[PDB]
């Protein structure tokens, strides 16, 4: 009942199962530790960020292996249209034989592979299983070098100190050229040495790379300044990927579009993408000031941004210490713009697929699309939660005030209540209207009279279409004509590549989009509105309200304020975070939704289909969920069983969680308290089990406990249902 | 505040006319999101300056013939602008640097917020000494016949519009400018 | 909510039908009750994704308004 | 009749009223111009 | 209250039903006692319940118990 | 109510040149005339409406002050009403006018819905 | 045309699904007998389906690929009995509602019993100041100018 919450004394002194329960759950929190410093603090976050690292390398490294050992990569390289990629074997003791059989592939029974790994592997130039054990040997080097660096950095010697965490310049500087623009190089690098050969059947390895030249003129026209060499002669119409029939000779291009065989984008395309990005972020770089007397200092240029008429209040004066003296406005920045880069992944792979052979894949692009989402949403509400807890604990109005004014972001205090008008406002306005359209198409569609339906077309995203070379919607805007001078300025460049992939039917680029694409924005929009209603609210109102004028006293989360003044059920900043979660989930299966029933249509071709039925709510229901529905759900019956049956038993599964956290949800503590007294005393009072006793007296989970269960039950069944739905659905429906 | 600034005369009774009281807003709620008086009385001065000057530009090529020598023969408004966008790219490209030139040196930005050291229009110009010595009254005066100048200006520059989009909206227009 | 659903399916699968004229009993489902009621996955699939089918594609006929009232609901 | 007339002023007879002759003008309305899509003009 | 609704339900019975159709074919005429007026589209709703009549079909059994009460007119 | 009266007999009677204007039955000439002549008798009325009362045209804003007795809009240029002793005769007059007038409108008006032709 | 839509009286789609359902309509007819109210009732559908349709066709109506009339609603006044003048319609009716609301709570607002007059209306002043609203627009911008539609700092904040 003692020491195992080391770091917090006040829980290790709990006689109840709480002490357990919140030991996990502030593990993390190292600012509320006992015996705490800000030295520590910022060591233990550089070790454990070191170990974060390393299981990452670890995770890849096992990919690899597990696909250079159980997969199929290369019987799927010499035909990447008809084998499926295997991702690990199987080995399960409670199968039956039925279940060998049906998960059988070749040799064992084995996994298919969802996450695209083949296909981004044999885009980067690996062609063999010895290919990938070399990367699996390396990362777990690498993921050793990482835990020997945390290791090292937690040594008396070796531990930097407060000022080298908060050097912002010098980080900057590091980061930007360093890490973004030396990694491009880097990655340019192999991109043409391996990469581009390998696409036209020559073997660069890590023995002949040092004699084969990438480029036929070798280094001669970069030296000379004859950088058209390397666009000469580029990859043909008819080239084959992996082979050198139909190939070229050139290295960085512009050539836009997608390969003609591959559908993908070309390596020479990516490769000069890469080679200007680091050159821009080497560049961008030098900005800020370092020991050699040259750059900037950023306090300088936060305080010297106050617009001269005054609008602002005093500007951003006092935002450099705010940022740097607190570790939650670094992690919230980090975490929105990590979110919104993943939702740029998730929209950007789909429409432009890199990675060869892998347009081709329904499967995998459903399952990246989807996780890449749900990931996006998840740090977004990850960034606003951080935004409150700085709120909370790391804010100080005085540093942000001078002489009575507020700065920047001291002023989002004081119309807080405008934006959070403003916010409900556009939420109530969104809601209200896009389900009103949604239930009148039910309504007259329904009643056999589906003329009358209200269909808006989406003209102000048709334009943007139009606007990138879309000749589908007739407004012969800027690129749609062959006049305008954005056309002529890049008609010898990339609009011949961009022109035929914008303007093909079988492509994702810039899907023809309809009314029911219209209302279903709509309603995405009002998901993000409504979620940022919640996050923004929780985290101005963070400080303090009416109801609770000193929530600030009380911490990040609490379970309440009591049932004075009213009530204070879900007052705590925490509490926003809680229910801003329901939301984002449903915003995210909005978004999902949307995107995997226009694929399906657009995949098996009924795409009027979804033109039809998606402007109504029993469309949904009818033409996506029930009829996609039916390949899962038998993936077994009182019959047999397919390789579909672990996807009906996590959907199953998922059902159950997402019921178990409803449980969680719904029936709050105090009538979980007197059973388990019951319970106890049932115990205590019962023969033959008086000689066992508890040591940690049991008592019904928190307030706050129970809102962070019910939540994950919630999330986690919701996820793995939708994961199964999607997977499934797309494996029955299209082969 | 009206009653103390030019642009008000016997047309109007003897009061300012503002029936939509657009003077007098920004004192109203906010630090500043609608523009001062001085703001509006600039805006004043320079749309009727330009509106003076695109009625010449429309009276005197379209239909006196005027042209000059390298220049399109267009007696058309509606087309002039590329015309000449097209023909003579360096006179538009030297105009605009012209125009952007003049506005940055007598920038109007501080009077929406009131305030600054310049006046309404004031833009010194005054080289053929027509107000070289005047009662303060006389330069009043004048003052007030270039504002209802340039309203008379607006008012036939936007009639020029609405007859081009809209045919027989200014019924004697085609009548008083015979040629386009 | 579990005592009317096994009503519903157990008298559609094993009660209620029709029976041919040499004494032949055709039920509404076809005694699936028997061995698909006994998994929750039967109860998903067999009864109410098939039993939902008359709901959905309810839309145009006169048994709209239960669909309407279905989507209602779950709202 | 004047306490029945004040407890007919009170809020939810009121609303209800009111909200049963709105929903009757705009059925009336829909009866007499059925399926009006955009604005007659 | 209680005795209002059920005065309804006679009601509807009696005017608003094909309650004498019914009883000349119990087993081919669906039981309805409520029409809906043709208003925004919803006359759909009135279904083909038989007996020449067009209506929202009843599962109240009302037709069965005023049968098994001997009522055998509206 | 007494100008439309008025307005339906001389309609009837009289009439103006033109295609538009060729209706004796004023219903159907609500009709035939279109609605750019009515769009503009409407503009029309509510600027009288407008100049007439000052501004303050609503049952909250008008009276008020005060200072206004109903219906006196100060209209009397031929000068009839100068002599109290027949001023109160002629607003009893006009009230009972307008009074008989306003069923007389509803009658004209609904004679012309049910039988179509005319008032005659 | 706009959006590549094309009007629906030339949209062959369009005649198909008025063909279709007045198909269904007629067999749905078939069933009944002689000049019965269910007959007549069905006639009426199909000439209201008839009615609606030839409505839609003559009405400056975009239809898509699927014969259903499309909304245009960009801003465009060619299309401006589809969204534009409806929305004109709405914001003046809310317009009037809003503005009748809020005299309604300022005027009860200066009596003894403010809270009173919530849940017993004054029918009386209800109706003055109902009939009032037509003003709505020029009420506004005669309010707003004079300072007393907008409160300045009177109105309570939270404690950061
Ligand atoms: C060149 C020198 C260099 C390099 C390579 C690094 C590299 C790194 N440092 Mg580091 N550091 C440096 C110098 C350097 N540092 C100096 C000089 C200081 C002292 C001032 C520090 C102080 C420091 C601290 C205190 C910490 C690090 C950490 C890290 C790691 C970050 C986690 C990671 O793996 O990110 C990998 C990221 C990438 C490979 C690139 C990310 C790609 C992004 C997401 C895509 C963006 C593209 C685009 C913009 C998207 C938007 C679209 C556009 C249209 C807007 C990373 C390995 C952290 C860590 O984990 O420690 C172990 C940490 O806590 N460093
Ligand atoms: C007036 C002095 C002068 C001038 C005008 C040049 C001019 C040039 N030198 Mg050069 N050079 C000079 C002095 C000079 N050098 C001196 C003093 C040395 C050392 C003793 C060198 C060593 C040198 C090398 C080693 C190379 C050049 C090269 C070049 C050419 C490549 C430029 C280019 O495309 O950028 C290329 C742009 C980038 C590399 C990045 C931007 C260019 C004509 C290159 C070449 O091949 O010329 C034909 C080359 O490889 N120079
Ligand atoms: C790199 C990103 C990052 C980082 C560094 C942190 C760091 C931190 N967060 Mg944070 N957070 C993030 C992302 C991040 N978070 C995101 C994306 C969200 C939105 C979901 C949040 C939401 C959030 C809240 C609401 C809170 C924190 C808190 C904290 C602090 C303490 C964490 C703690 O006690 O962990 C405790 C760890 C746990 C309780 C483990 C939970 C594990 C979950 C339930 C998943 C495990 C189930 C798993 C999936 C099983 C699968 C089931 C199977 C059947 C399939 C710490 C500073 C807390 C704090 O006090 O901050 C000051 C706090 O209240 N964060
Ligand atoms: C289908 C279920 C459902 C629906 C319809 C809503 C509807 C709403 N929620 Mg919500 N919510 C739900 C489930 C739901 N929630 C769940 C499960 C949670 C997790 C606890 C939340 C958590 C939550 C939070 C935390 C917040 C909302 C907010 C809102 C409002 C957003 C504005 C809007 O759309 O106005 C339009 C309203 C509708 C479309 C629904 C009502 C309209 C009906 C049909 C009118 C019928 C009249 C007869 C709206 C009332 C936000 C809010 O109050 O914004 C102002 C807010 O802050 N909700
Ligand atoms: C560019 C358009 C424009 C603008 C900004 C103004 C602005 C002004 N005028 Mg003015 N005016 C204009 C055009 C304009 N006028 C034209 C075309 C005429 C001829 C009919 C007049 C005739 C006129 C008179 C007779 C008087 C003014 C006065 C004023 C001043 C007080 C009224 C006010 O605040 O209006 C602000 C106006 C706007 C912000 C313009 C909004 C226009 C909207 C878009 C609707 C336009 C279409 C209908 C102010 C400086 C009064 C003055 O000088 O007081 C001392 C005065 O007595 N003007
Ligand atoms: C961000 C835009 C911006 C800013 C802040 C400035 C700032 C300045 N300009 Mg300037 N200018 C700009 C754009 C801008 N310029 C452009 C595009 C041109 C045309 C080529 C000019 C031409 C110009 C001249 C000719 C002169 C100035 C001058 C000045 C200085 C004071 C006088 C003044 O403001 O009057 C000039 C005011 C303007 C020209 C108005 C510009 C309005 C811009 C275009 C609006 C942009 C706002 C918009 C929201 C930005 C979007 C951000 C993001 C979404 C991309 C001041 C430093 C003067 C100077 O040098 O003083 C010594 C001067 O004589 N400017
Ligand atoms: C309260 C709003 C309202 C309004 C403005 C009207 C308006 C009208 N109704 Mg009416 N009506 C209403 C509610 C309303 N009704 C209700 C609640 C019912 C009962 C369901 C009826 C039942 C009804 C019948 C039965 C008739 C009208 C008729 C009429 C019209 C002539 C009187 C007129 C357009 C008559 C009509 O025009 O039909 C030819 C007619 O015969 N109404
Ligand atoms: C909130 C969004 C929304 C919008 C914009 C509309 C809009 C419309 N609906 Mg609709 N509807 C909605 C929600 C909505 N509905 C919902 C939630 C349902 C489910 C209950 C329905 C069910 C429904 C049906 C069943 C029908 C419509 C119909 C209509 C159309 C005719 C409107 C009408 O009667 O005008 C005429 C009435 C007015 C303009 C009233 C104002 C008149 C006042 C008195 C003017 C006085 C001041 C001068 C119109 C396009 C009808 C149609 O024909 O569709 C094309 C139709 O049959 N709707
Ligand atoms: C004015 C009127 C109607 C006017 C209608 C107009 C202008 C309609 C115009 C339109 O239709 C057209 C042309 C074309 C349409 O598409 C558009 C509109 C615009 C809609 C009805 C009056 C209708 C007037 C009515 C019904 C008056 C009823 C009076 C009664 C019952 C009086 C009874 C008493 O007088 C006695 C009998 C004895 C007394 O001592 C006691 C009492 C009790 C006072
Ligand atoms: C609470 C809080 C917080 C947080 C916050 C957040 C979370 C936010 C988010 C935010 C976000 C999330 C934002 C976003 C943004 C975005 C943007 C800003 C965008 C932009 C874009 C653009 C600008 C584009 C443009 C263009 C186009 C459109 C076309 C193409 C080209 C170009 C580029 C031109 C913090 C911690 C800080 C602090 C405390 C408080
Ligand atoms: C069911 C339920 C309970 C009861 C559930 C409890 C007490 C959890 C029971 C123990 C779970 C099943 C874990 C058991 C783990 C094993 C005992 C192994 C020990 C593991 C620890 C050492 C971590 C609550 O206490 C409660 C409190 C507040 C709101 C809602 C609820 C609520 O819904």
């Amino acid at each position: 009942v003692y020491k195992f919450p080391k770091f917090s004394k006040a829980l290790a002194e709990d006689p109840s199962t709480r002490r357990i329960w919140y030991g996990i759950a502030t593990a993390h929190d190292f600012e509320s530790h006992d015996a705490m410093t800000e030295s520590k603090l910022y060591q233990k976050i550089f070790a454990s960020h070191f170990g974060h690292i390393a299981i990452i390398f670890l995770w890849t490294a096992g990919n690899l292996f597990h696909v250079a050992w159980q997969g199929n990569f290369e019987a799927w390289i010499l035909n990447p249209l008809k084998v499926r990629p295997i991702a690990h074997a199987i080995w399960d003791p409670h199968f039956g034989q039925a279940a060998y059989k049906a998960f059988l592939k070749t040799s064992s029974p084995a996994n298919l592979a969802l996450s695209g790994v083949y296909e981004w592997w044999y885009t980067i130039g690996m062609r063999t299983n010895n290919d990938l054990y070399q990367g699996s040997f390396f990362l777990i080097l690498l993921s050793s070098l990482l835990l020997f660096a945390g290791w090292l950095h937690l040594q008396p010697s070796f531990r930097p100190s407060l000022d080298w965490f908060k050097a912002n310049e010098y980080r900057l500087n590091h980061h930007l050229s360093g890490l973004f623009g030396v990694s491009s190089l880097a990655w340019t690098g192999h991109l043409v040495h391996v990469a581009i050969p390998e696409s036209r059947g020559i073997h660069v390895g890590w023995d002949n790379f040092l004699t084969v030249l990438p480029h036929p003129e070798g280094l001669t026209p970069f030296f000379s300044g004859n950088w058209k060499a390397y666009a000469q002669n580029p990859d043909t119409a008819s080239h084959i990927f992996g082979s050198g029939e139909g190939s070229g000779t050139a290295i960085l291009t512009f050539l836009g579009g997608f390969h003609p065989q591959t559908k993908s984008l070309w390596l020479t395309d990516m490769a000069h993408h890469h080679l200007a990005i680091a050159v821009l972020f080497i560049v961008a770089g030098h900005m800020y000031r370092t020991n050699w007397l040259i750059g900037h200092q950023m306090k300088l240029i936060l305080e010297a941004h106050r617009p001269p008429g005054g609008r602002l209040g005093i500007g951003h004066i006092g935002l450099y210490e705010t940022i740097t003296n607190s570790l939650h406005f670094q992690l919230g920045l980090a975490l929105a713009a990590l979110g919104v880069a993943t939702s740029l992944t998730a929209q950007h792979m789909y429409a432009l697929p890199p990675y060869a052979f892998l347009a081709s894949n329904f499967p995998t692009q459903a399952a990246l699309y989807t996780h890449h989402q749900y990931i996006a949403g998840f740090l977004m509400v990850g960034a606003f939660a951080h935004g409150a807890i700085f709120f909370v604990r790391d804010y100080d109005p005085a540093v942000n005030t001078r002489n009575g004014e507020k700065n920047v972001l001291a002023r989002m205090l004081e119309h807080k209540e405008a934006i959070i008008s403003h916010l409900s406002w556009v939420s109530l306005f969104l809601g209200f209207h896009t389900l009103g359209i949604y239930v009148h198409n039910d309504v007259v569609v329904a009643f056999g009279q589906p003329e009358k339906q209200i269909l808006v077309e989406p003209l102000f995203a048709e334009w943007i279409q139009a606007a990138s070379g879309k000749t589908l919607y007739n407004f012969d805007l800027l690129l749609a004509s062959s006049n305008s001078p954005a056309s002529v300025a890049s008609s010898q460049l990339w609009l011949p590549g961009w022109l035929s992939a914008i303007n093909d039917g079988k492509n994702s680029l810039f899907l023809p989009i309809g009314p029911g694409d219209f209302l279903v924005h709509h309603a995405i929009a009002l998901g993000l509105h409504t979620t940022t209603l919640i996050l923004v609210k929780g985290a101005l109102d963070a400080r303090g309200s009416k109801l609770m004028p000193d929530k600030k006293d009380f911490g990040y989360s609490f379970p309440c304020d009591g049932p004075g003044r009213g009530g204070t059920c879900d007052i705590s900043a925490w509490d926003a975070f809680y229910l801003a979660m329901f939301w984002m989930l449903n915003t995210i299966g909005w978004v999902t939704f949307y995107w995997h029933w226009k694929h399906l249509t657009l995949w098996q071709g009924n795409q009027v289909q979804f033109n039809e039925s998606s402007n109504y709510i029993m469309g949904w229901l009818r033409d996506y969920l029930w009829l996609n529905s039916s390949p899962l759900i038998n993936g077994y019956n009182p019959f047999g069983m397919n390789s579909l049956s672990v996807w009906a038993w996590m959907f199953l599964f998922g059902h159950l969680v997402w019921a178990t956290g409803f449980m969680f949800l719904i029936s709050w503590r105090g009538y979980w308290q007197e059973l388990i007294e019951t319970i106890v005393w049932a115990h205590e009072r019962t023969p033959l089990a008086n000689l066992v006793r508890w040591k940690d007296k049991p008592v019904a989970l928190s307030i706050v406990q129970a809102r962070l269960v019910g939540l994950a039950h919630f999330t986690i069944g919701y996820v793995l249902t939708y994961a199964a739905f999607v997977i499934a659905s797309t494996i029955g429906k299209l082969g | 505040g009206l009653e103390n600034q030019v642009g008000f005369d016997i047309e109007t009774g003897g009061k300012p006319w503002d029936p939509f009281g657009f003077a007098g807003v920004s004192e109203r709620n906010g630090l500043g999101i609608l523009p001062h008086i001085k703001w509006l009385q600039e805006s004043e001065i320079k749309h009727g300056r330009t509106a003076m000057l695109a009625f010449l530009g429309v009276i005197v090529p379209g239909s006196l013939g005027i042209y000059v020598p390298t220049y399109p023969q267009e007696p058309d408004f509606t087309k002039a602008f590329s015309a000449a966008l097209q023909s003579n790219p360096l006179g538009m490209a030297q105009i605009a640097l012209a125009v952007a030139i003049i506005e940055g040196h007598y920038y109007a930005g501080d009077f929406w917020t009131g305030g600054g050291d310049r006046q309404v229009g004031a833009f010194g110009f005054d080289p053929l000494g027509f107000s070289k010595g005047k009662s303060e009254a006389a330069i009043k005066s004048m003052q007030l016949k270039e504002i209802k100048n340039g309203r008379l200006a607006m008012i036939a520059m936007a009639a020029f519009a609405s007859e081009k989009f809209i045919p027989g909206s200014v019924p004697l227009l085609h009548s008083a400018f015979p040629t386009l | 909510s579990i005592v009317i659903f096994h009503f519903s399916w157990k008298m559609q699968s094993d009660v209620w039908g029709t029976v041919s004229p040499t004494g032949a009993v055709s039920h509404i489902t076809g005694g699936n009750f028997a061995q698909s009621s006994i998994t929750i996955n039967g109860w998903l699939r067999d009864f109410l994704w098939s039993q939902a089918a008359q709901v959905v594609q309810s839309y145009g006929s006169s048994l709209s308004a239960y669909g309407l009232i279905f989507l209602g609901a779950h709202f | 009749m004047k306490d029945f007339l004040k407890y007919l002023s009170t809020a939810p007879v009121l609303l209800t009223a009111w909200l049963t002759f709105t929903a009757g003008f705009v059925i009336e309305i829909n009866r007499f111009y059925p399926d009006a899509l955009t604005f007659p003009f | 209250v209680i005795f209002l609704w059920l005065s309804g339900m006679h009601f509807h019975g009696a005017y608003f039903s094909n309650y004498s159709a019914w009883l000349t074919n119990p087993t081919s005429t669906k039981p309805s006692a409520q029409i809906v007026w043709p208003i925004v589209g919803q006359e759909v709703l009135n279904a083909d319940v038989g007996g020449n009549f067009q209506g929202i079909q009843i599962t109240s059994g009302f037709f069965q118990l005023w049968r098994a009460e001997g009522i055998t007119s509206e | 109510a007494m100008l439309a009266f008025l307005g339906f007999i001389v309609q009837e009677f009289i009439r103006l040149p033109g295609d538009l204007y060729s209706e004796p039955n004023g219903v159907k000439a609500f009709f035939q005339v279109g609605p750019q002549p009515l769009l503009q008798i409407f503009l029309f009325c509510g600027f009288l409406e407008f100049n007439m009362h000052k501004g303050k045209l609503t049952q909250v804003d008008m009276f008020e002050d005060g200072k206004r007795e109903p219906g006196n809009f100060g209209f009397d240029p031929l000068g009839f009403g100068k002599d109290p002793a027949k001023r109160e005769r002629y607003a009893l007059a006009e009230l009972k006018n307008g009074r008989l007038a306003m069923i007389a409108i509803g009658g004209l008006v609904h004679h012309a819905l049910v039988t179509g032709h005319a008032t005659f | 045309d706009i959006g590549g839509l094309n009007p629906c009286k030339d949209s062959e789609v369009f005649q198909k699904r008025l063909a279709k359902t007045v198909k269904k309509l007629e067999n749905r007819l078939k069933k009944y007998e002689e000049g019965t109210p269910p007959q007549i009732a069905i006639q009426q559908q199909i000439t209201q389906t008839k009615q609606r349709f030839t409505r839609y066709a003559d009405s400056n109506l975009l239809c898509g690929n699927d014969g259903l009339p499309h909304l245009i609603t960009d801003g465009r006044w060619s299309h401006g009995s589809e969204f534009l003048l409806p929305s004109i319609l709405f914001l003046y009716i809310s317009g009037w509602i809003g503005w009748v609301g809020r005299k309604y709570i300022r005027t009860v607002g200066q009596t003894s019993n403010p809270t009173e007059k919530e849940i017993i209306i004054d029918v009386p002043l209800a109706i003055s100041i109902m009939t009032s609203g037509f003003l709505w627009p020029f009420a506004a911008w005669q309010e707003f100018l004079s300072g007393d539609l907008i409160a300045s700092d009177e109105t309570i904040t939270t404690s950061p």
